[PDB]
RNA sequence: GGCUAAUCCCCCAUGUGGACCCGCCCCUUGGGGUGUGUCCAAAGGGCUUUGCCCGCUUCCGGAUGGGCCCGCGUCCCAUCAGCUAGUUGGUGGGGUAAUGGCCCACCAAGGCGACGACGGGUAGCCGGUCUGAGAGGAUGGCCGGCCACAGGGGCACUGAGACACGGGCCCCACUCCUACGGGAGGCAGCAGUUAGGAAUCUUCCGCAAUGGGCGCAAGCCUGACGGAGCGACGCCGCUUGGAGGAAGAAGCCCUUCGGGGUGUAAACUCCUGAACCCGGGACGAAACCCCCGACGAGGGGACUGACGGUACCGGGGUAAUAGCGCCGGCCAACUCCGUGCCAGCAGCCGCGGUAAUACGGAGGGCGCGAGCGUUACCCGGAUUCACUGGGCGUAAAGGGCGUGUAGGCGGCCUGGGGCGUCCCAUGUGAAAGACCACGGCUCAACCGUGGGGGAGCGUGGGAUACGCUCAGGCUAGACG
């Protein structure tokens, strides 16, 4: 089957941006667009879009990357520096609201998913919830 | 391993094993030499060594070395073991500590006295 | 709070005495995930009532036998057949395992 | 039967008292029931006695027994002072 | 028994000047007038690139000889001093510079860190009035630190004092020259102190 | 040597006989009074269980007995002999026993 | 064998009440209420002696202390895989303050285990402590809590309470008395002895304080306890001096024989004044008692200190112990002799076989200092058991392959519930300790007062995204 949909949503746009894509095709979910539309609003994707491929319910990611890095390789620095899956389907994590990590000095961020909804580190925070906690961007 | 895999087994503290039965946990033993005598180091070296086998109060028997530039012990002496052990001859887990029950100190030794046990000279 | 749980019933085989399966899930204190793991009741049926692959919730009583402290509460569920024999298999299994 | 009584608290030669309720039968300076207050018998802070009548007042109408020496201290305490 | 024993080997070793005789440091003997190398048969030797250990280690004995202090007491103040909120160094220095027997020098009253311990040690001083003997013993500020009233004529007092009128005193500090009393005011920033040591070094030093 | 409190020995064994020879005496009693239920013989019964029951009460005045211990035998000796009378009795007496 | 008193033992009455069988009322496991029968009370003593005090008796509460029972947690070995006959349950009964195979009689044939039963080994648990960035690891001496034991094993008696450390009984081992018949002990209370060991203290003072027993009180008892002693065992404070003092003495070391070094170090000069001597001298102690009032409230009065002539205060006063480890690299600190694979060092790399910064002594140096080394044991480094935080093509490591059992895991949409999960309130999380704050000993160690934090579990209330689960639906997986 697909066992984690979401880590490979996440890892899809990893090898994705690895390969400096314009963006993706993702297979569809009402969460795993929930968790796009914060890692969208939080600036890390140029956005995504709800499409059909062959008769089939597909995301598709646009995909955001900075300018024209000098010297040799001149490919440009990533965005997404990094994306990584923390509650694992069988091995779940659960964290307080003093529990919820902080990221990258700040400079990133968490997305946890909660009885608020799906939100980041610094929503659930001043919201006050805890969650499964989804994943580490920075 | 996977997670479930530790839960299942799990992961295994490891001991570790006594580089010396003082027994007791003791810090020194007393013992008394059963046999005193001489003998020849290991790889690169070249010695004469001095040793004795010791009985001990812990009630095993085991080879002691003697520290240090001379000595008196012989057939029954009665000694103090500490351990510590001497790389370059084998069976010698232990040190006798010289200046304790019926092993002298070495004597003249000016330079570095507690190890060796020799009392601290006077002069003018 | 008198303690109350739940769970099937996997033995007829006493006057009075069910015994009941009671699972529980918590996260392993290490590792991490959660544990589902369980225990056997033997509880007090007075009426006999109570036949097998039941659901019920249980509770604590005053001691009635050694091995056996807790009565039944009310019937929750009638036949779940599927705990039942699932862990009468568990038991077959034992025999395997052996010699 | 319950008491209230002084425990031993500062060091040696410097005792501090605390002030307490709890059954006879404990050893002295073992748990105890209720703190109610502190005595400094060598009197080396402006306040060397705490009480808080209402408390004291209480044990005693359930029964507690002062020994009479936590008596003196709850009565210039005016646990007792009765108008 | 902390450290009793030739000091100007100490100014030497550390390299740079100590003043732990006071007067005479100022002459020119500190004997960092002209034989700067350290001390002993290699001191005037070509030496050697540093370990980072030496370093830091270095630094470290420049502050404690500096102060006059033991290791065991020096330790467990910057030990305390980890553990207080705030930068670590410069609240060290500041737990330094408010041992009574340095504020009395660098009050005045003495003219090195030795005299001012003994000077402590033998009763000559009062702390907001109560003689206080113990070196050791930590100056609050608003604390008025002043020469016993028993002990105000005697010779070496006079010398000092009299011989200290004009002569401005430590910013965080106050002085009146005829109470011979004066208050610690404040605590002293590391640029209020000048010391050749960066602090920080030491930080590191026990760190490892 | 010589503990001389262990008086306090030398008098239990006072103690200790006084209160046997009470609690047998009771328990000789009870035993006649049911055996005579089980004659049907209800007027001698009730007779007996009535000084029974007294004499229980009377020795829990004391440290022999005591407490509910009291209960205890009052309740399972007049439950024993009513229960008992019948093979068809007619509580003739009924000193002891409540209409 | 014989007298004899009582708050000792009985018998009769009174029945506020309580107890028990039976019936009904309410209530929900044996909780209340009530009626009928039955059964159950008691002890005097003192005075300021006709009314007060200390006692007795039956009931109902409080309070404190406990029993018993349940969920959860609670070391190694699977080269321990099966275990079980009071075993597991049932009816009746014994017994007990009380449940229960705790025991007993007769019925049924059950209970338990890879979610590790049974066996073996080991171990008193905990508040906490040590270490660690943390997570973890390790530990449970002192102080508090809980348990167990009292030479080994059984047993009960008395009692509110024990199956009782200085109570009882029997067996056993041991010691001692013995007229050989028969008797007596029980320091794992404080001291002390002996033995064992590398090793662990005074047969001290006191009942002043606190605390406990009895006593109307006076008081008595208190090796609990307050104190003193001995051990650098630890921790903390302090001393063996401060300022001057040479272009830099002798001695000693090095020397390229010019000079370099110890070294302002000494000598010497001038202040100060540990030790010690004199004087004065505590707090810790104010109630019990006694007097007025009313034996209350309240007020007045009296006694009492082991530590101790100690702490502290004032006067006088002497320049007044320093040692131990290191100097090849890890690692701070170098030269000369001596020695010649010897003697020796050695934690590990390794040193020594005639120019040894590595052995041994010297001068010098580095580090700590009344301490400094050593051995032993824990945690660290060690991300080398890897939850944080490792790996498996050749380094150690993918099972020889397959089928599936237990088990782990689970696509897309909707609704129910709300177990996991998240939140809020509340109860618990004793004191000690840790953290912070002020404060008390001249400082500190040590001590007080206050504040804060807290996982976890109980309870009530709430959210529903993810996990579950139940109901529905879909087809991208699977199958046909
Ligand atoms: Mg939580
Ligand atoms: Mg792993
Ligand atoms: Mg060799
Ligand atoms: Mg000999
Ligand atoms: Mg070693
Ligand atoms: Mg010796
Ligand atoms: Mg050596
Ligand atoms: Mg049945
Ligand atoms: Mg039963
Ligand atoms: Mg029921
Ligand atoms: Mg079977
Ligand atoms: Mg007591
Ligand atoms: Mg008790
Ligand atoms: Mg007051
Ligand atoms: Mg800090
Ligand atoms: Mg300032
Ligand atoms: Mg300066
Ligand atoms: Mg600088
Ligand atoms: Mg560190
Ligand atoms: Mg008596
Ligand atoms: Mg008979
Ligand atoms: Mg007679
Ligand atoms: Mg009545
Ligand atoms: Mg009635
Ligand atoms: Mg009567
Ligand atoms: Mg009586
Ligand atoms: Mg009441
Ligand atoms: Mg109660
Ligand atoms: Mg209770
Ligand atoms: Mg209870
Ligand atoms: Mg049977
Ligand atoms: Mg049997
Ligand atoms: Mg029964
Ligand atoms: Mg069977
Ligand atoms: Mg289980
Ligand atoms: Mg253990
Ligand atoms: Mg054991
Ligand atoms: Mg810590
Ligand atoms: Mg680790
Ligand atoms: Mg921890
Ligand atoms: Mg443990
Ligand atoms: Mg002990
Ligand atoms: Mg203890
Ligand atoms: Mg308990
Ligand atoms: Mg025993
Ligand atoms: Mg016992
Ligand atoms: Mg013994
Ligand atoms: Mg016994
Ligand atoms: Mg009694
Ligand atoms: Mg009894
Ligand atoms: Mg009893
Ligand atoms: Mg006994
Ligand atoms: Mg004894
Ligand atoms: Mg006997
Ligand atoms: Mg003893
Ligand atoms: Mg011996
Ligand atoms: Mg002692
Ligand atoms: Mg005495
Ligand atoms: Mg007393
Ligand atoms: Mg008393
Ligand atoms: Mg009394
Ligand atoms: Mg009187
Ligand atoms: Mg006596
Ligand atoms: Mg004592
Ligand atoms: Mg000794
Ligand atoms: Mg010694
Ligand atoms: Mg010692
Ligand atoms: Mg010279
Ligand atoms: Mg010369
Ligand atoms: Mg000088
Ligand atoms: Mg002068
Ligand atoms: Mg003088
Ligand atoms: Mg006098
Ligand atoms: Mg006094
Ligand atoms: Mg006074
Ligand atoms: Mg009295
Ligand atoms: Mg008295
Ligand atoms: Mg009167
Ligand atoms: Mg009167
Ligand atoms: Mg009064
Ligand atoms: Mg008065
Ligand atoms: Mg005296
Ligand atoms: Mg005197
Ligand atoms: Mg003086
Ligand atoms: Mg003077
Ligand atoms: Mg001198
Ligand atoms: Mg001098
Ligand atoms: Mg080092
Ligand atoms: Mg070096
Ligand atoms: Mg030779
Ligand atoms: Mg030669
Ligand atoms: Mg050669
Ligand atoms: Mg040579
Ligand atoms: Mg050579
Ligand atoms: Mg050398
Ligand atoms: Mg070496
Ligand atoms: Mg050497
Ligand atoms: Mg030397
Ligand atoms: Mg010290
Ligand atoms: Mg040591
Ligand atoms: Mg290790
Ligand atoms: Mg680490
Ligand atoms: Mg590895
Ligand atoms: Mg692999
Ligand atoms: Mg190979
Ligand atoms: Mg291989
Ligand atoms: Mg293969
Ligand atoms: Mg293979
Ligand atoms: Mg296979
Ligand atoms: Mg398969
Ligand atoms: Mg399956
Ligand atoms: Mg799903
Ligand atoms: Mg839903
Ligand atoms: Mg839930
Ligand atoms: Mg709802
Ligand atoms: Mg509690
Ligand atoms: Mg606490
Ligand atoms: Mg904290
Ligand atoms: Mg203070
Ligand atoms: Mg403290
Ligand atoms: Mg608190
Ligand atoms: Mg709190
Ligand atoms: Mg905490
Ligand atoms: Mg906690
Ligand atoms: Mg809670
Ligand atoms: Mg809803
Ligand atoms: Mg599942
Ligand atoms: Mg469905
Ligand atoms: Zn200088």
């Amino acid at each position: 089957m697909l066992t984690d949909p979401i880590a490979d949503m996440l890892t899809r746009i990893r090898n994705a941006t690895r390969v400096y894509k314009e963006s993706t095709d993702v297979p569809a979910s009402r969460f795993k667009e929930e968790i796009l539309r914060i890692l969208a609003r939080e600036g890390f994707i140029k956005g995504y879009e709800r499409v059909d491929v062959d008769g089939k319910p597909y995301l598709r990611v646009y995909l955001k990357y900075g300018p024209r890095r000098q010297g040799p390789d001149p490919r440009p620095e990533q965005v997404i520096h990094h994306i990584r899956r923390i509650s694992k389907p069988g091995r779940r994590v659960y964290v307080g609201v003093k529990e919820i990590p902080r990221v990258r000095r700040g400079l990133g961020i968490a997305i946890l998913s909660t009885s608020k909804g799906v939100l980041t580190d610094r929503e659930a925070r001043k919201l006050g919830v805890g969650g499964e906690l989804i994943c580490e961007v920075w | 391993p996977t997670i479930n895999q530790l839960v299942r087994k799990g992961r295994e503290k490891v001991r570790k094993k006594s580089k010396v039965p003082a027994l007791k946990g003791a810090p020194f033993r007393r013992g008394v030499c059963t046999v005193v005598r001489t003998v020849t180091p290991k790889k690169p070296n070249s010695a004469l060594r001095k040793v004795a086998k010791v009985r001990l109060t812990s009630g095993y028997e085991v080879t002691a070395y003697i520290p240090g530039e001379g000595h008196n012990l012989q057939e029954h002496s009665v000694v103090l073991i500490r351990g510590g052990r001497v790389k370059d001859l084998l069976g010698v887990r232990y040190h006798i500590v010289r200046g304790v029950y019926d092993a002298a100190g070495v004597k003249d030794r000016k330079k570095s006295r507690s190890k060796y046990g020799t009392k601290k000279p006077k002069e003018a | 709070p008198k303690k109350v749980l739940t769970g099937v019933v996997v033995s007829d085989k006493m006057q009075k005495t069910v015994t009941v399966l009671v699972e529980r899930q918590f996260p392993h204190p290490l590792y991490g995930k959660v544990i589902k793991r369980s225990k056997k009741y033997l509880a007090h049926d007075p009426e006999e009532k109570y036949k097998l692959g039941d659901v019920v919730e249980i509770i604590e009583s005053r001691p009635i036998s050694k091995r056996k402290r807790f009565r039944v509460l009310r019937l929750v569920e009638s036949g779940r057949m599927d705990l039942v024999e699932k862990y009468l298999i568990r038991r077959q299994n034992y025999e395997s395992l052996s010699k | 039967m319950v008491k209230i009584r002084l425990a031993r608290f500062g060091s040696k030669h410097n005792p501090h008292y605390r002030i307490v309720v709890t059954d006879a039968r404990r050893k002295r300076d073992g748990k105890y029931i209720e703190k109610i207050g502190y005595y400094d018998p060598r009197k080396t802070t402006p306040d060397w006695l705490k009480v808080d009548v209402e408390r004291a007042r209480y044990w005693l109408s359930v029964g507690a027994q002062p020994t009479d020496t936590a008596r003196r201290l709850l009565r210039q305490a005016g646990v007792f002072r009765q108008e | 028994g902390r450290y009793i024993g030739p000091v100007c080997r100490l100014c030497r070793r550390e390299g740079v000047k100590l003043y732990l005789k006071g007067e005479r440091c100022y002459s020119p003997k500190c004997a960092m007038e002209r034989r700067p190398y350290p001390p002993g048969q290699h001191g005037q030797k070509r030496a050697r690139r540093p370990s980072d250990y030496a370093v830091r280690l270095r630094e470290k004995q420049k502050l404690r000889r500096i102060y006059g202090i033991s290791e065991r007491q020096f330790r467990n103040l910057f030990e305390e001093a980890s553990k207080k909120k705030g930068v670590t160094g410069s609240v060290f220095l500041g737990l330094l510079e408010s041992r009574l027997d340095n504020v009395v020098y660098r009050l005045g009253f003495a003219v090195s860190r030795r005299q001012a311990r003994q000077l402590v040690r033998h009763g000559h001083i009062t702390v907001n009035g109560r003689r206080v003997d113990l070196p050791s013993y930590r100056v609050r500020p608003g604390d008025e630190i002043a020469v016993a009233e028993k002990s105000r004529n005697l010779e070496l007092i006079r010398q000092n004092l009299e011989a200290m009128k004009g002569r401005k005193v430590g910013p965080w500090l106050s002085l009146d020259v005829e109470g011979m009393k004066g208050k610690f005011l404040r605590l002293p920033d590391r640029e209020d102190l000048a010391l050749p040591v960066n602090e920080q070094l030491v930080i590191e030093f026990y760190s490892r | 040597r010589n503990l001389s409190a262990l008086k306090r020995h030398r008098q239990s064994l006072k103690r200790r006989l006084r209160n046997k020879a009470k609690k047998s005496a009771i328990k000789t009693l009870s035993k006649k009074a049911i055996q005579l239920a089980q004659e049907g013989k209800a007027e001698e019964a009730l007779k007996i269980m009535r000084k029974a029951e007294s004499l229980i009460d009377k020795a829990a005045k004391g440290s022999t007995l005591h407490k509910n211990a009291a209960a205890r035998r009052k309740s399972r000796l007049m439950r024993k002999v009513r229960q008992l009378l019948e093979a068809a009795g007619a509580p003739l007496i009924g000193g002891g026993l409540s209409a």
